[PDB]
């Protein structure tokens, strides 16, 4: 396909997924709310091939990955399991939220710490 | 003239295994404090501290991630520091290094002129060193280019600062005052004071008939900060009464030779 | 009318090579095969494109988030001292901060809107760009 889409005017299109990056630092909750306000969600990582552009992202950003008490496992905002061998998760700060970083890394942060964040609309 | 210097001193912290949100960057220009930056902003000692703020906040984040690849001690406070300094010399030649400190002790050094990494010998310095070099290998794009760009960043920033004419290395020549005291046993002490001078380097000694007295036949003030950005020192010697005219205080500072006799 | 972001206000992003990043009527692709500037220029042209040109902080704001260093289409002119793009465009006044890093007549792009000067012969990753007609 020559055309990438449907996406908002002024969003980044890649393989028919739509992304936008936000420099105003917010906690995970305010971040998730902001993404949803623009008909999006926080970055979900489902594919190394389809989201290979994420290798070239500088610095760390809120993605939509949350830890549940009496769960031990990580899962997305939408209730999806995290797929195996997609992300390496690293303890940085005690918390139940995860920052995305290159290359397919999740750094654990307190959900209350303001951070830059990435929205993605699922095209499903 | 000593070279023009620029330093960046970055500190991240860990409590009981957990890397804290805070980090602090001290920027020093020609050895003088110039900026303090936290996660949110830099501050001087206008709001065109944006550049420094966008930049030094990135390094803090990188060093938060670097510390996360060091979980050898899940107990207590721990510090990690990234210190980059570059210098411009009088010959127009340049120096540039980067040092990593953990709990205030050095474990990795990089001379950016000669592209040469150096470890200390302790088993502790090496495990930290390698931990970090491994994190860098781990596809974390720590290409040769990264370090050559850091080199040229520090030097370009130095030039930009120098050019805005912010901290001058202006000479302030000493006020000199010779004095007499302890008039006893037909013996006098003569004291030559130099005060209010910059820079710090000064020569000051008593001469008998134009010849410098030995270091040992002479008492020596330290070089004390005046508490206004300048320095003071003194030197003194014991002489027989009536030999005053044979004794002079000689001083060199910033290409200025001056001789001061004992006032009668 | 006003910026709502609903499924009715969604467009498709103008014509680009298959599997390229489309954003604000530009197409980008990153290439991890290290090449000199000349092999890089030739590669971009082979796909009916050119090396990255930077003409707008607003329209190319995605370039703020780019990791590492990459060949862009900036070349040195001997006579004066000034830089220009592949297409003969002047470099616009307050777009890039240029750093002397190595003696050279080519420039690597890095975030945020930086050009690092390097030897045209040194292999590097590179970014192709095409304007959507």
């Amino acid at each position: 396909e020559s055309y990438c889409g449907p996406c908002p005017k002024n969003w980044i299109c890649y393989k028919n997924n739509c992304y936008q990056f936000f420099d105003e630092s917010k906690n995970w909750y305010e971040s998730q709310a902001s993404c949803m306000s623009q008909n999006a969600s926080l970055l979900k990582v489902y594919s190394k091939e389809d989201q290979d552009l994420l290798k070239l992202v500088k610095s760390y950003h809120w993605m939509g990955l949350v830890h549940i008490p009496t769960n031990g496992s990580w899962q997305w905002e939408d209730g999806s399991i995290l797929s195996p061998n997609l992300l390496t998760i690293i303890e940085m700060q005690k918390g139940d939220c995860a920052l995305y970083a290159s290359s397919f890394k999740g750094y654990i942060e307190n959900c209350s710490t303001p951070n830059t964040y990435i929205c993605m609309q699922r095209t499903v | 003239m000593e070279p023009h210097s620029l330093r960046y001193n970055l500190t991240v912290l860990m409590w009981d295994g957990s890397v804290q949100s805070g980090f602090l960057t001290e920027v020093h220009l020609d050895g003088q404090p110039f900026l303090r930056c936290d996660r949110q902003k830099c501050r001087a000692k206008n709001k065109t501290w944006d550049r420094e703020t966008r930049d030094l906040t990135g390094n803090g984040k990188d060093l938060r991630m670097t510390l996360a690849h060091i979980k050898d001690q899940k107990e207590g406070l721990h510090s990690l520091q990234e210190i980059r300094v570059c210098e411009i010399h009088e010959d127009n030649s340049t120096r540039s290094s980067i040092h990593f400190y953990y709990d205030g002790e050095l474990f990795l050094s990089g001379n950016l002129e000669t592209k040469e990494w150096t470890m200390p010998q302790s088993s502790r310095a090496q495990t930290l060193a390698m931990n970090v070099r491994n994190f860098w290998k781990e596809d974390a794009m720590k290409t040769k280019t990264h370090w050559h760009a850091m080199h040229a960043d520090c030097l370009q920033e130095l030039r930009r600062y120098l050019k805005s004419g912010v901290v001058l290395r202006r000479t302030v020549p000493p006020m000199v005052n010779v004095t007499r005291s302890e008039a006893s046993e037909g013996n006098i002490t003569v004291t030559c004071r130099a005060s209010g001078f910059y820079p710090w380097n000064i020569t000051l000694s008593w001469r008998q008939d134009g010849v410098s007295l030995s270091h040992d036949t002479q008492q020596w003030g330290d070089v004390l900060p005046d508490g206004n950005g300048t320095y003071q020192t003194w030197v003194a010697t014991r002489i027989c009464q009536g030999e005053e005219q044979r004794f002079t205080c000689y001083m060199e500072h910033s290409g200025n030779h001056s001789t001061h006799p004992v006032p009668s």
